[PDB]
Formats: C-alpha cells, structure tokens, sequence
C-alpha cells in the first residue's frame, strides 16, 4: 500500500537559510576528504554519536569500521549498518512504540524532527509490512537523505541554530533520549530518593 | 575470438584485417601497404606529416635493401619514434608504448618492467628496442618479413591479464597512443606492481561510460570483502562504476568518478539515483560468491 | 533462505558474534526435526506423480470450466494441462526441499517470491493452486512430525495464496 | 533529456545560432503530427499489459530453455523480474514517442542495461527476441485503423519502431 | 529543461508510471502554444539586429556612465560595446530558444543558473540587463499568444535578475 | 535479549512475517535444553554462598596484594572485601539467570554492556573476575547438558573480559 | 521484550535475587506445556488468511456502515489497511502465544494503537469486535482435536484468549 | 549463504529434480553428527579469546619483524586490527562448522581478504602462520577426551581443518 499521506510543517530545513560558514554549521564528516585513520576514527566517533548518542565498546561495530575504512562500504553503508545494529535495535526500536520509533529514525537520518503525529503514524506501519530493513532503506534511499548526506557524508541534525541567537532547537540526542515514559514505567522509575 | 564485444571493444576492424606480409619478389604497391601498416602500428596510430617521414628507412625497405622487421626497427629506433614516445614519458609508459607497438600486446608482469628498464638504464633506448624485436615472441609472431599487429585473440603463451590490460593501452579505432584520457601516464605501473587487473571500458562512440578513470587514492576495492552483512538481508554484491556525475553539484559532488558495491537488491533503485546524478554505468562486475 | 541453521548464522553475524548457547539450541532443533523431514521428502517424492496428477485432478473437478473453456491461461488442451500439471509439480518438489532444509527458505525465494505478479500477468486463479495443495495435504499420508512439518509449509504456500 | 524541440535547441545552442527558418519549419510540421504521436502514445499504453503478457508467452514459447528449471526465466522471482523489465523497456519506448526523441531512452533505460545483463547472467539475445515481439505488437495497435480518424500514421511507427530497435540493439 | 513535455515524462518515471490522461493533456497543451511560439521564434530572429542595436542603446541612454567610464566592467571602449551587444545578443537568442521549448528550460539550462555569480564577479549590473529586456519588451512587436509567451520568458529573466 | 524465544520472534517481527516451523523448531530446541538449564540454576543457587566465598578467596589468593594493598579498588579492608563479594555474587546470580533464560540475555544486558567501561573507571582488573569465573567453573559441579550450558556462559563472560 | 522466562528473570534482577523454587518449579511446568504451546502456534497460523477474511467478512455483515461509502473501511486503500491490520494483531497475538509472554504484544503492536485510531477516525470499537471475532475462531482451530495427540489444551487456550482480549481492549 | 542442507536443495532446484535417495541417505549421516559438530563449535566458542590470544604471542614471537617499530603489527591500531582479524577469521570458521558448508567463509571472510592485505601492505604469510596456530590449538580443544561423552570426532576434525585451512590459504 502507498504510504498514508500527510502534510508538511513549516520548519528551518524548508528554506532557503542563506548560511555562512560558522561553529554552529555541522562539521562535515566526509570520505571524499582522504581521511587519514586518526581523521576516519572521528568520522566514525560522530556516526556513532548522531545514530547512538553514545557507542560504549559493547556497542561498537569494528568489522563495520574496518570494511568503511577499507572503502568496502560508503558512510551511508556505515549508517545503514548502524541502523540495522543489535544496539539500534535494542535501544531504540524494542524499548519504544513503533510511533516514536518513527521519530528517532526521522530525526537520526534525515536530521529533521517530524511533521505531525500524522508522519509518524504514517511510517509506524512500515517495519510491520515492509520489515524493520525496508524502513531504513526507505529512509536512506529517500530524496531527502540523498540530497543532503549523499553517499559519503555522516548525517546530522540540520538548521538547529540561527545566526545571532544565543540558543538553537533542542540537540535531538536531548529532545530524545533512547526509552521514554513507557519503558521508564516498566523498569520501575523514577526511584523515590532520600 | 572476440564476436559478440568485438564492436564495441573497437576489435571489430582488427578482425576484420589479415597481417601485412611483404612476399619475396614483392610489387612496389606492397612496400607501400607495409609502410602504411608499419607507420600506423610502430607510431601508434598519430598522423605523421611528410616532414617527419623516413624517407631513407623507406626507400631501403622498397629497395629490399632492409627486410620489414629491419624496417620495424629503423622506425623504433628513430627521432620520430623517440620524440613520440620516449623523451616525454616515464620509463614504465615508454615499455607499455613499445609493448603495444612492437609486441600488439600489453605487459603481463612486473618481471617485464624490471627487465626493460634495467636494460635501457645499462645499455641505452637502441639496446633496448632490439630486445623487443630480436625477442622469441616477435619472431614467432611476426618473423622477419609481417609487420606487428595487435594480438587481441588468445594465443599459446598468453595470460588473462594480458587481455584485460590491452584495453587500458588500445582506445580504440579513431584514437592514438598520444591522445588518449590518461595522457603521458602509466597506464600500468599499479596493476604490475600489484598484479592486479581493472574492469574493461571500451571506447567512447559504443560505450557511454568510456571515461571512467579511478583517482590515486580513495577507490573502491574490486571485491566484497565482508560480504553482504554490512547491507542487511541481500542475495549478492555487484561493483558498480559510474562516471560523469555532475547533477548535484560541488560540493555535493566532489569526484564525478565513483565505483560503489551495491546490493542486487538494491539495482533498480541504482541504477535509477545514477541516472538523476547524470551520471554514465561504465561497468558492473560480481563482487561477491 | 529462512533455514535455522543459516538463520542462527546470520543473526549472529549480523551481531558480530561468536554463536553462543542460543544458536546452539537452535541446531539441537534443527537436529530434532531433521530426519522426519527427510522422512517427510522422501515420501512426497516417492509418490510425486500420484500426488501431482491427483491434485491436477482435483482442480479440475473443482472448476469445471479450467477444462472446458477456451484461452491461454485454462486447460481445456493438453498445452494447458500440461502447465498445470507441471506447475503443481513445482508446489510439491519446493515443498519437498523445504522439509529438506528444515524451513520456507526454499518456497519464499523459488516460489513465493513473485508469485502474485505471476498469476497477475498469466491470469491463472489463486484459487486453483490452493484446491491442488489442499488435495495434497490430505492425501500425503504423512504423520506425526513429518505430517506437521510438510502441513506447514503447504498451508504456508496456501496462506501465500490468499 | 530531450525533447524534439530541446534536441534542435541544444544544438543551435551549441553554435550559437537561431534556428534557421528551416529549422522552424521542420518542428512547425511535428507540431503538425503531434496528435497521431499522442493516439501512438495512448494505444500503446492502453495495451501495455497485453504487449508484455503475448510478448512474453510468445517469447517462452519460442524459448522453453527460458523458463525450465535452471533457466534464466524459473522460478517466480526471476519470472516476475522478466516481466518487469519487458514492461519497463515499453514503458521508456512510449516516453521516447511521447518527447519525439530517443534521450529518455538512452539515458533512463538503457544506461547500463547491457552490463547490468552481463553481469547478472541474464541472456540478452533473449530480452531483445522479447522487445522485437513487443514491437510487433506495438505497431500494429499503433496502424489499428478502427476507432480514430484516419490518416498517415507512418511517420510515427516508423519512429516507434526506431525506439524499440534502439532498445533491442542496447541489451546484446 | 523545462518544457511541458519532459517535465510531463520526468514526473511519470519519477512514479515509475505509464504516461496517462494527465501527461496527454499535457502534450495538448504543448500543442496548442507551440505554432505561436514558432512565429514569435521567427519574429524575434528576423529583428534580432536591430532589437539588440536598440536594446544596448537603451541601455547606454539610461545607463551614460557605462558608455564613459573606463574599466573591463564598462562599455567605454569598442572592447565593451562588444562584450555588451553580445551578452544582450545571448538573452535574445535564448529567449527564441525558449518560446521554440515551449518552457523556461533553455533560460534556466544557458543563462539564469549562475548569473547571479557572473554579474557579481565581474561587476556587471543586473540592471542594465533589466533595463535591455525592458526595451525588447517593448519593441518586439508582438502580439495575442506570442506576445504572451514571450513576454513571460521576458519577465522571467527580469524577476531572476531582480 | 539473546534468547532462544525472544531471538525468533525479534527476528520474524524484523521480518513482518509469521512464524513458521523454523521459529518452531527453535523452541523444540529450547525446550530440549530448559530443564537441564532450569536444574543447573538450583544447583548453582543452592550453592551459591560457598561458590562466591570460595571464588573471592580465589582471587585473593592468586592476587595476595589485593588483600594487602591499601585502595578503593583493592580489598584490603571489609569494605572492598565486601564489594568483591558483592561483584562475585552479581556474576554468579546473573549466571544463573541466563540458565533459566536459555541465552546469554541476561549477563549482555544486566553485566557485559558496559563492563568494559566499569572496570577502567574503578581500577578494577578484569584477571580478577577471571579467575572467579574458573573458581566456579572447577567447582560447580554440574554434569551433562547443565554442565555444558553453565560452562558456556562462564566462557562467555570471561572471553568477555579477555 | 520478555518471553515467559525472561519476564521471570527480570523481576528477580530488579530484586537482586536468585529464581526461588517455586519460580524455578512454575518455569519447569511453563516447559512441560511446551509442545503444546507450539502446536497452537501452528495452528493459528496456519489458518491465519482464513481466520483474518471470515472476521473481516463477518464484522462488515454485522456493521455495513463501515463499508457504505464514507464508511472508514470504504475504498480500496482503507479496506486493504483494514484487513492488513486485522492480520497484523492477529501475528502479535501469535508472538505473544510463541514466547508466553505479553510485552511483544503490548511493546510492538497494542503501545499506542488506540490514540493512532482516534487520530484517524478508525472506529475503535469496531476493530475491537473484529479482534474478537477473529478470537472465537482462533480458539475454535487450536482446540481442534483431530490429527494430533489428545490432551487437556485448556491452559493454553484460555493463555491465547487473554491475549485477544488484551488486543481487543487496548482499541475499544 | 548455504549450509549443508541448503546447498543440495539448490543444486536440486537447479536441475528441477527431487533430492535422490542417497543425497537423502547423506544428509542423514549428516544429522547423526550433529551432536559432535555442535560440540567442536561450543569448545572452540568457549576458548575463543585463548586461541586468539595464544597464537598472536606465538606468531610475534616468531616473527619479530611485525612488532619492531615500523613493523606491520606496530601501533596500537595495527595491533588491534591484526588481533581483530584473527578473531575474525575463527569466528567464521566456528560459521562454516556449525552450517557444515564453506560458503559463509569464503563469501564473507575470504573473498577479497588477499586483495585487500596486498593493498595494504599485510604480510598474507604471516597470517596464515597465525591462522595455521589458531588451527593447532583450536583441534587439540575439539578433541580433548575430557569432560565429554567419548566418541570418535574425525571427521568432523578434519573438516574444520579444511575450513582453517582454507583460510590459510586464502591470505596468501
Ligand atoms: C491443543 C494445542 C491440542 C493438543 C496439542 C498437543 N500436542 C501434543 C504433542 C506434540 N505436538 C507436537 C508438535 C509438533 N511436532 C512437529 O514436528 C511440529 C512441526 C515442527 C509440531 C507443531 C510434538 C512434537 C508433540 C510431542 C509428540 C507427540 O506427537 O505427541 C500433545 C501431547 C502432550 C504433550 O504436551 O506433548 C498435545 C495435547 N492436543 C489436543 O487435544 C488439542 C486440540
Ligand atoms: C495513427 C496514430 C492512427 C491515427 C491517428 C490519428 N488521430 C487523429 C486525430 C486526433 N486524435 C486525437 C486524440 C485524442 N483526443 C483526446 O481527447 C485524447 C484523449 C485524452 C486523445 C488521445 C485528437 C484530439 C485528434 C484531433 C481531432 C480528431 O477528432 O481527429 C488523426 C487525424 C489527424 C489530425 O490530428 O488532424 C489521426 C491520423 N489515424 C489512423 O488512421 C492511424 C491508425
Ligand atoms: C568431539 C567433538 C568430541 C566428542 C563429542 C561428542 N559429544 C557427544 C554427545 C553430545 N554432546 C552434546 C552437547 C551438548 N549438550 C548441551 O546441552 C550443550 C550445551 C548447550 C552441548 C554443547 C549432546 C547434547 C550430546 C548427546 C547426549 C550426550 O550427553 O552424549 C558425543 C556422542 C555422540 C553423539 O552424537 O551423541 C560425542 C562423540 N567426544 C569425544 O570423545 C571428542 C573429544
Ligand atoms: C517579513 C515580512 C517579516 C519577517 C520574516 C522573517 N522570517 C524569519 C524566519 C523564518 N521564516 C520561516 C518560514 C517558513 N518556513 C516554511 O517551511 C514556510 C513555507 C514553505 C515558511 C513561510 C522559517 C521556517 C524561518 C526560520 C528559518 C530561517 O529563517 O531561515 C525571519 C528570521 C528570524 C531570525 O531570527 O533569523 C524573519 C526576519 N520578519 C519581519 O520583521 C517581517 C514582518
Ligand atoms: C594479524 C595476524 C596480521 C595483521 C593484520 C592487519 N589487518 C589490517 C587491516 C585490515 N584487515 C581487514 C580485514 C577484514 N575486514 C573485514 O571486514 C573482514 C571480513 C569480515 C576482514 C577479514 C581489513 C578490511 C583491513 C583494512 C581496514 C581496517 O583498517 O580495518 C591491519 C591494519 C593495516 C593498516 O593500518 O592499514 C593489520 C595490522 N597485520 C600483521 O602484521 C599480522 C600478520
Ligand atoms: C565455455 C565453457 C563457455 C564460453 C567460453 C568462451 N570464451 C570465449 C573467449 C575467450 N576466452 C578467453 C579466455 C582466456 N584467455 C587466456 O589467456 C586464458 C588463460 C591462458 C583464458 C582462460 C579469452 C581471452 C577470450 C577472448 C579471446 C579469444 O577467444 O581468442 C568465447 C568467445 C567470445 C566471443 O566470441 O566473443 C566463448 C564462447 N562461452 C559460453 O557460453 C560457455 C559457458
Ligand atoms: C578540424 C575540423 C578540428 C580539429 C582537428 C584535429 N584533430 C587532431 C588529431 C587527431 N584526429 C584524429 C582522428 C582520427 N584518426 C583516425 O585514424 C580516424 C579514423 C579512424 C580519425 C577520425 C586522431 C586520432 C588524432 C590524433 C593523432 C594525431 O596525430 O594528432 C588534431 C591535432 C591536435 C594536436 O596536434 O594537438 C586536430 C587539430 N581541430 C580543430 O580545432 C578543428 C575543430
Ligand atoms: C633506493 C633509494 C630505495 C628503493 C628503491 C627501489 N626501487 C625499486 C623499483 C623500481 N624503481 C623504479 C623506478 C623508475 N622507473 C622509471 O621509469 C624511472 C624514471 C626513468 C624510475 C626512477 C621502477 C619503475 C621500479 C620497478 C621495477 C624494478 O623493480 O626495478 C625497487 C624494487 C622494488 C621491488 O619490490 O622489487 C627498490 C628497492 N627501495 C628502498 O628501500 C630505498 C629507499
Ligand atoms: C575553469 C578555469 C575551467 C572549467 C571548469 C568547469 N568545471 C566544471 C565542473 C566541475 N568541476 C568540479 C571540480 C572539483 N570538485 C572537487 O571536489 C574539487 C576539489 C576540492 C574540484 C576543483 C566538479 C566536481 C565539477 C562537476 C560538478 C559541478 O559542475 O559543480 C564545469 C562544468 C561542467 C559541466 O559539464 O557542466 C566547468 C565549466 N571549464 C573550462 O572550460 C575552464 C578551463
Ligand atoms: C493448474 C492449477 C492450472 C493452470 C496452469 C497454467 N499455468 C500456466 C503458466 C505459468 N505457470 C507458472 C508458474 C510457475 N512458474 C515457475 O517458475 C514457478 C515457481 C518455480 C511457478 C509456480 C508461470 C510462471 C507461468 C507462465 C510462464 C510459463 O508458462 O512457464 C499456464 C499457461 C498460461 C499462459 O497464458 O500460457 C497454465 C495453463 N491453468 C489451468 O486452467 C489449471 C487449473
Ligand atoms: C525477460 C524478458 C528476461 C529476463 C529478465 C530478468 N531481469 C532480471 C533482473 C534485473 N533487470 C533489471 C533491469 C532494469 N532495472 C531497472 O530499474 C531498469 C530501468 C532503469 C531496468 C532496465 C535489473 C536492474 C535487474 C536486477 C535487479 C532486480 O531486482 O532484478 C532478472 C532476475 C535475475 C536474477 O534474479 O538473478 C531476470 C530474470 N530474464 C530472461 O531470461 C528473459 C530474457
Ligand atoms: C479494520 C478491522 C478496521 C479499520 C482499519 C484501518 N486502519 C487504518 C490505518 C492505520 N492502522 C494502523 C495500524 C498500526 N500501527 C502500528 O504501529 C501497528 C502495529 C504494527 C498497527 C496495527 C496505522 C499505523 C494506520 C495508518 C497508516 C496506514 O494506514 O498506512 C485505516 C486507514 C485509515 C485512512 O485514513 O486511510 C483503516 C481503514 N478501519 C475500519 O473501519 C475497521 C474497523
Ligand atoms: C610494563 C609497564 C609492564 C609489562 C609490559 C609488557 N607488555 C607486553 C606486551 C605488549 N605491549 C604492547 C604495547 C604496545 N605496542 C604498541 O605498538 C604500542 C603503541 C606504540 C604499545 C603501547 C603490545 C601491543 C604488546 C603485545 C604484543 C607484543 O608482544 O609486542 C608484555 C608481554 C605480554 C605477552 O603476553 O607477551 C609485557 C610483559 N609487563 C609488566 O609486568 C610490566 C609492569
């Protein structure tokens, strides 16, 4: 079945944003630079961080890194390969609705926060009938991901500052923690303290 | 042989051509077609302008004073041949130049490299040259009296990569070993230093990806390593080489070459994002079981 | 291909370890079943023609006009029987190599995998594939785990079908 | 791509020139055309699925090594491909006859489609005995004189009947 | 290139569709604007000198210090009138291109994309090229379909430069 | 978790898919091993006093300056000799919890993630829970399936910590 | 997710304390059910096509407004999402009988349906009778007792019925 | 990939034929060293970090040349991906022996791995000397007689040297 439609939001990411180059522009994390193995552990480290938020070494991929180290694979193989990670799954799929699933991969690799409640419902039924990959391919092989990471750059949340504000929008990996209020009730929190 | 490729390779008029063979008691119209021929293939295939021709070698050869191989190699040792081939290029693109010229075939090995240029460091280009001509495989190929042609087709001897590496040095019909994309380059001294072969591009005119060159650094290796475990669920992994991007734009487009392994899974929605870059599929080859 | 054994491999792989006790039982279940389906194969196979014909048949009581009506994709000629005859055979055969791996692997990706486009294009009913499957689940003369494994994977097949 | 005006465009571009009277003239007289280009457009689409389909049973027919077991056509997945990519070369023939050029064509469908065979095992003199059976198919639908005003339809078959051989000629 | 009948194709692949109703009509439309097109084309052609000699005098007239200040920028010397009368030479001779398209494709393709870079790079005004289209608009003589098509191309290069 | 029940189901769920004899036959392998793991995790815990007792002094006698050698992360006074005890006794519990799971679940998500971290941190040698682990590995007991499952998770943990 | 033995696990983790006897006891009895456990699976999804298009039959007979034009389950697309999601309960019901436990069920499918229907206009009460007619026929099939091994099922089956009355009220 | 039982079923496929009886017979021999093939896989599991470990101080100790300064296995991130690959090239064959077939080995593992350490500069000898001691030890654990229900594991023993030594092979 074709996707259920939804309307757009206004949103940063939706205009023309005139940027200039500045320490609020996302470092771009690129294999076309011929990064050197201390530059390709930090290409990997931000991966890591923009899919995870934090990779402890349980975490870690290293024959992923050794095959986009090699060239096997493009950063987008890399991500994919994230996504599809035991600890993606583990964190982030098994431990939230389908819905807010749907909003962690929406805001992880597009760097967009979502539309709608609609958005999410609309995308919620994708691991169900497509299968949990055919929702990430969706997602990497969309227009959106495409023109803006390509094949060979880490993705990243897009349009969070505005020049001259002292704040941006919320960092996505504080806006949305890995588990919310449905798993903290089941794991019995928060603890009564004093 | 080659039939079905044989076209679009740029073969085709080289199956459809007989070695150029001066008979004894020969006419003055055959010392002509084996002055032509031999300019064509010792010369690779430039123009050459009446000023620059051998009239001495020439007339010597139509005289008979000079067999064709002794022809051959007056033209190989000439200023005109030098001045082509040698003054301006590395050592190892002067041995692909002379393979190609004077053998029709490309290097098979490292061992050659070595061989040549030790004999040009100690003995000088002439000392050279000879060993190509005075060589086992040029008398039993073209003897004393035909002139060299390309040995496309598989011979006693011979070795796959040889094959493959003919493409890298013959471009195709209306080309020259002087006006090709790689220009004074080696085409060889990676492959024959690593003893590795490169996915076939024909000739522009029959193969829309023709230009597909891979950078110095940063190329995608040949084979999946790995397998298909990075991609998920997938049945098997092709190489994929694109050339010509353009659409995006720098920076979104830093190498308008690129060779990516893709998933068969994951062809259609290739093969479509390649065609939006602009891009041209200049080869697919299995890169995995 | 869904097989215990490749999917206790793969999902481990996938998570970059060594197999663990995990796997292990999966191949302890493996092992479990194995020899009844192979049991289960050798049955279906040494019967195929009773079984295909049979079931050939059975479709054709079912719907008549599949052997009256006129048209490419009917039987009413022996070129349409034999497409049918021939197709029913490649429901049982698949189904034989699923007992033979211990799982659908085999009927998703030489079958099922396609299927709707096929029927789709070639206009052939659904309907009659499931009639031939039914004839065989009931005339296999399987039981116990053989019977339940082979009635998995034709319900499989048939469940595909609807 | 290119369209036929685009195409006389780029070209006149590319020498810096105007289109000569000539010129205007040739694309005044498609523009004549143009409606039996659209009736070509839409027969052949209105058919598409019987094209593939009798093409298709023409072709296994002709070619039983196709689809017996181990052949390139068994299996349903492979079969289902197959049919996919008859229908998908149809479909790109009618978007050439739709724009007048053979751009969409070459750029769209057949980039890489014969090295894309080669490397999947799938035999290309058999897909182009498959586009041959479409054409045929095609072009009578296209010359079917009942049902629509009559007139010269020739011009634009054989135009039609230039894309499918393009497409025939890529994938061998 | 934008023209109706590539954007129509280029969306129906984009959804992997055959071409329907919608991209027919589209044709239809194309159809019926293409001979005014073709006429305007030829007009424009016919009085290209004297629509080009007119618009770098406009230009100059509404603009005196371009005609008088020295500097690669200006049109003080015969070096610049060139430069000038060529770059106005192009507007025109795409803008034919585009009623012969039937879209703004040879525009966008030749000449809008990365104006903006040119002009500043090389100091040349936007303006005065407003101020050259301006005058063609008014001196091309065109009337009904042809003077609106053409006018739109126009003022599609004036609103770019604006 | 990495269970044997949970594992098929993750795994069909990815997939959008039923489960089939696959999935079945995985529990099959479950159930062979469950009473083996069950009567290992009584074993284990009826015992579970002597084996930590006996596993720290293990420890403290293959590494006597950890009882000698003033520390936060050493257990020369009561409190590190009870927070050795303490982390002794999480092995062992969470050890016997992946018996009665039937994976390594249990010591992945409640031990090993993370335990790389803890033991840089805090100091705290890996080749101390080592030699804990083979304390109990030796002196178990177990014999049979229950031997081999419990054995396999003392190897993973201390391949974990190697 | 839990399944029956790690829902134990987890409680006793979060206490810091070894299974008890009587856990260690009740999980050996969930084990000596096992076989049955898995026949209902089998059944259940065996029959799932039919289970899911004679509810979705039944529940549009009993409810016409749902299929009258306007109705929620009118058009092709809604009706096609209709019977997807019957189905779909319908395999985390199956889930849930497979690991004897409910998370997969709550976590995975139930977790936020209700409010996704009331954002629709999906008629929740409705989905809730198909739920339940799908239930009676569920029960029906597993408590079949031709062509297996005879025996008491009776804990199984009321185990499954929970988990459609779960499905059932987690959208009414 | 294929395990054993896959791999006949698609060389059958491919010739559209039913498995004979004595492919039939075989895999049946198969199953009935299941047991001990499971066995050979836990033992080699369980002693993974040891074999590991074991071989790289024996292999550096022979050779010297790949830990002196400037060496291959010099630095930290050089030493790590050399212990990486080690790990790596058991855990597949552990792969290879739990399916009973090669092709998970050599499709994911092998296939490239010469290319790439050639390209790299990694010495494919010194590899296989490691691999080759990975191979000792991992064999003397296969067939210690302790602790084990006796019984006679050649040939499984020797199919998992075939897997060692494939990859051994591989590297160069
Ligand atoms: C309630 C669910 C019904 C019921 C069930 C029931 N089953 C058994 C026993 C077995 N069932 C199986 C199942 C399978 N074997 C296979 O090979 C497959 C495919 C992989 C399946 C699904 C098995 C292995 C057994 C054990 C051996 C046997 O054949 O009995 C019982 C018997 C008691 C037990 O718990 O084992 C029962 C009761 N019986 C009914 O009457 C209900 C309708
Ligand atoms: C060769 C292609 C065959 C053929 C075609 C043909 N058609 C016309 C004329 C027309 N056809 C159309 C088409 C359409 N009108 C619509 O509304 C739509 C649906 C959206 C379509 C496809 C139209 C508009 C015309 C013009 C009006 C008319 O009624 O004729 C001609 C005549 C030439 C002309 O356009 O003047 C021809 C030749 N005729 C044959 O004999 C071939 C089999
Ligand atoms: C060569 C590999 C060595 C060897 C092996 C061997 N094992 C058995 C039999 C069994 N081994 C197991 C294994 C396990 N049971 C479990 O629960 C687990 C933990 C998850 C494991 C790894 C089992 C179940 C059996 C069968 C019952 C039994 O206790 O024996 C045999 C006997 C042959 C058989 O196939 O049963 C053999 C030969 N024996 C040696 O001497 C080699 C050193
Ligand atoms: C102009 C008359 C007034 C004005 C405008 C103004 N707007 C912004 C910033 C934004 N405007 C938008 C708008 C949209 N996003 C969408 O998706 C759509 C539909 C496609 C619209 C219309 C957005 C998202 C922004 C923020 C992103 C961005 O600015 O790039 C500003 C800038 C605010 C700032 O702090 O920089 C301004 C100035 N301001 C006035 O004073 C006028 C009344
Ligand atoms: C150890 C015995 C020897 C050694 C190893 C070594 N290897 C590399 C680099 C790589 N190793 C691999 C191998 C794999 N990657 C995979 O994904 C798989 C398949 C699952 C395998 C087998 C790869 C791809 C690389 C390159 C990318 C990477 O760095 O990971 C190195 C590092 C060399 C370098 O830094 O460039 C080393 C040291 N080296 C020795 O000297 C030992 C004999
Ligand atoms: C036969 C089982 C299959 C088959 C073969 C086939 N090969 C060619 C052409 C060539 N084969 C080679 C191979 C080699 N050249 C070498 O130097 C070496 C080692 C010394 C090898 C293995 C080459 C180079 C060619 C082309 C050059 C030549 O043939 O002289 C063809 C003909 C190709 C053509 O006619 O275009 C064929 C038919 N084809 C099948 O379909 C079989 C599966
Ligand atoms: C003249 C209209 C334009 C032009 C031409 C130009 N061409 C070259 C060089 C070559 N031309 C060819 C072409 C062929 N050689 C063949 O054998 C065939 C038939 C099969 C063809 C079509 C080749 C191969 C060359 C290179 C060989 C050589 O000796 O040059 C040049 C020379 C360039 C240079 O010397 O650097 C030129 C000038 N140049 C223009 O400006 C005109 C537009
Ligand atoms: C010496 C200071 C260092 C060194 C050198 C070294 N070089 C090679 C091999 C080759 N060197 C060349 C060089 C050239 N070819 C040319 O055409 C020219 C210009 C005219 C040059 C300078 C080539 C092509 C080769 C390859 C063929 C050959 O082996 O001779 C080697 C041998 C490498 C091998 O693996 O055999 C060596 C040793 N090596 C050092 O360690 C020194 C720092
Ligand atoms: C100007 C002196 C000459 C010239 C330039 C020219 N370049 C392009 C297109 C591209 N140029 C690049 C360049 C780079 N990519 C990188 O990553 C870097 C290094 C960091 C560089 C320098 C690329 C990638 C492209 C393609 C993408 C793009 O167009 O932005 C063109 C346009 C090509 C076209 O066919 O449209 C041109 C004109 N051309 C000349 O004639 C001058 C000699
Ligand atoms: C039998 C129940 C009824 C019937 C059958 C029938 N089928 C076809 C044609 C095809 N059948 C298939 C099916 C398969 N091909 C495969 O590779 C596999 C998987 C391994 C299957 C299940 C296919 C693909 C076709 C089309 C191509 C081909 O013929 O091989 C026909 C002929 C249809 C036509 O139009 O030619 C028929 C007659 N027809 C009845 O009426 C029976 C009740
Ligand atoms: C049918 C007449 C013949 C046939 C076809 C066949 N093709 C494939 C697989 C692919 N076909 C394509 C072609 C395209 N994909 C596109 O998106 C486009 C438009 C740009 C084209 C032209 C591709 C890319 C594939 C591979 C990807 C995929 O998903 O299929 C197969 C399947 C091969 C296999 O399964 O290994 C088949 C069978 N086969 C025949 O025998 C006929 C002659
Ligand atoms: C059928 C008995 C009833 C019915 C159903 C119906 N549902 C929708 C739309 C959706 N249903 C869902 C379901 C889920 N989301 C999840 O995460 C899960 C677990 C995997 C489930 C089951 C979702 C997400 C949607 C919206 C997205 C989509 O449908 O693709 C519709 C369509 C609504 C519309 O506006 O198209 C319908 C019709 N409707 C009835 O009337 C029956 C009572
Ligand atoms: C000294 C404080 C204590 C000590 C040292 C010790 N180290 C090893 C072995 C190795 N040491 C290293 C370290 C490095 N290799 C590098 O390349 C770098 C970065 C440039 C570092 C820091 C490595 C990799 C090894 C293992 C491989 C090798 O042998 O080189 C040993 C031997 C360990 C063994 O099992 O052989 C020892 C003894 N030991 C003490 O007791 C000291 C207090």
């Amino acid at each position: 079945l074709p996707l259920l439609n939804y309307a757009p939001k206004s949103q940063n990411v939706r205009v023309e944003g005139y940027e200039i180059g500045s320490e609020e522009k996302p470092v771009v994390f690129t294999t076309e630079n011929i990064l050197s193995s201390s530059d390709m552990d930090n290409l990997i480290e931000a991966a890591y961080r923009q899919i995870f938020f934090h990779a402890f070494k349980w975490d870690r991929e290293k024959v992923l890194e050794s095959q986009l180290r090699n060239g096997q694979i493009t950063v987008r193989d890399f991500v994919r390969g994230l996504l599809l990670s035991n600890t993606f799954r583990n964190s982030f799929y098994e431990k939230n609705s389908n819905y807010r699933f749907v909003e962690h991969c929406v805001q992880k690799i597009l760097g967009r926060d979502v539309y709608s409640e609609r958005e999410k419902i609309a995308w919620s039924i994708v691991v169900a009938t497509k299968g949990y990959q055919g929702l990430i391919d969706d997602l990497l092989n969309s227009d959106e991901y495409l023109n803006n990471f390509g094949y060979d750059t880490v993705p990243y949340q897009r349009r969070r500052n505005l020049p001259g504000r002292e704040a941006g929008e919320l960092p996505f990996n504080i806006k949305s923690p890995r588990y919310d209020a449905y798993h903290r009730r089941q794991l019995g929190f928060p603890q009564i303290v004093w | 042989a080659i039939t079905t490729a044989a076209s679009r390779l740029g073969v085709a008029p080289y199956n459809e051509s007989r070695p150029v063979e001066l008979r004894p008691d020969f006419s003055l119209d055959d010392a002509k077609m084996v002055i032509r021929a031999v300019y064509r293939q010792v010369l690779g295939n430039d123009y050459i302008m009446d000023s620059e021709r051998l009239k001495g070698a020439e007339s010597l050869l139509t005289n008979g004073s000079i067999s064709v191989r002794e022809f051959v190699r007056t033209v190989a040792k000439s200023e005109l041949y030098k001045k082509k081939f040698l003054y301006n290029n590395f050592q190892t693109r002067v041995i692909e130049l002379n393979y190609k010229h004077l053998l029709g075939r490309a290097p098979f090995s490292e061992d050659e490299v070595i061989f040549h240029l030790d004999l040009y460091e100690n003995q000088g280009f002439d000392a050279d040259i000879d060993s190509y001509i005075d060589s086992v495989e040029y008398q039993e190929n073209f003897g004393e009296n035909i002139v060299p042609y390309y040995r496309f087709n598989n011979q006693v001897g011979d070795r796959t990569v040889g094959f493959t590496r003919m493409f890298r040095l013959y471009r195709g019909y209306a080309n020259s070993d002087r006006s090709q994309l790689e220009r004074s380059s080696s085409r060889l001294a990676t492959e024959l230093g690593q003893n590795t072969v490169s996915a076939i591009v024909g000739p522009s005119g029959s193969n829309a990806g023709w230009a597909y060159r891979p950078s110095r650094a940063g190329n995608t290796p040949a084979k999946a390593l790995g397998g298909t475990v990075p991609f998920g669920q997938a049945s098997k992994l092709f190489r994929v080489e694109i050339t010509a991007i353009s659409a995006p734009g720098y920076p979104k487009v830093r190498r308008s070459n690129k060779a990516v392994i893709v998933p068969f899974e994951q062809l259609n929605q290739t093969l479509q994002q390649i065609n939006r870059l602009g891009g041209k599929v200049a080869s697919i080859t299995p890169a995995s079981l | 291909m869904k097989t215990p054994l490749t999917e206790a491999v793969s999902t481990a792989d996938s998570q970059g370890r060594f197999l663990s006790s995990t796997e292990l039982q999966i191949a302890f279940g493996r092992l479990r079943q194995a020899n009844a389906g192979l049991q289960a194969a050798k049955a279906l196979t040494d019967n195929a023609q009773s079984l295909v014909n049979g079931a050939a048949q059975a479709v054709y009581n079912k719907f008549p006009y599949t052997t009256q009506t006129q048209g490419n994709n009917f039987a009413a000629d022996q070129r349409g029987k034999d497409k049918c005859a021939r197709d029913i055979g490649y429901y049982l055969r698949i189904v034989t190599y699923c007992l033979v791996a211990g799982g659908t692997g085999p009927l998703d990706e030489y079958l099922i995998a396609g299927i709707d486009e096929i029927n789709r294009t070639f206009d052939l009913s659904p309907s009659w594939y499931v009639e031939a499957l039914k004839y065989i689940k009931a005339n296999h003369g399987l039981s116990g785990d053989a019977r339940d494994e082979a009635n998995s994977y034709l319900d499989y097949a048939i469940n595909a079908l609807s | 791509m290119f369209d036929v005006f685009t195409r006389v465009v780029s070209q006149a571009d590319a020498r810096g020139e105007y289109l000569s009277g000539s010129q205007l003239d040739a694309l005044s007289a498609t523009v004549a055309e143009g409606n039996k280009r659209i009736d070509s457009v839409n027969r052949i689409t209105g058919n598409a699925s019987a094209i593939v389909s009798n093409a298709a049973r023409a072709l296994f027919a002709e070619q039983p090594q196709l689809i017996q077991p181990g052949g390139n056509a068994y299996t349903s997945r492979r079969m289902a491909a197959c049919l996919r990519d008859m229908e998908i070369i149809l479909r790109y023939v009618t978007y050439a006859t739709f724009t007048g050029d053979a751009s969409v064509l070459e750029d769209r469908c057949l980039n890489g489609l014969r090295e894309t065979y080669v490397a999947l095992g799938v035999p290309g003199a058999s897909v182009a005995a498959g586009v041959q059976k479409m054409k045929e198919a095609a072009l009578d639908i296209v010359n079917d004189p009942n049902g629509i005003t009559r007139g010269d339809c020739s011009a634009i078959v054989a135009e039609i009947a230039g894309y499918f051989d393009r497409a025939a000629a890529a994938v061998a």
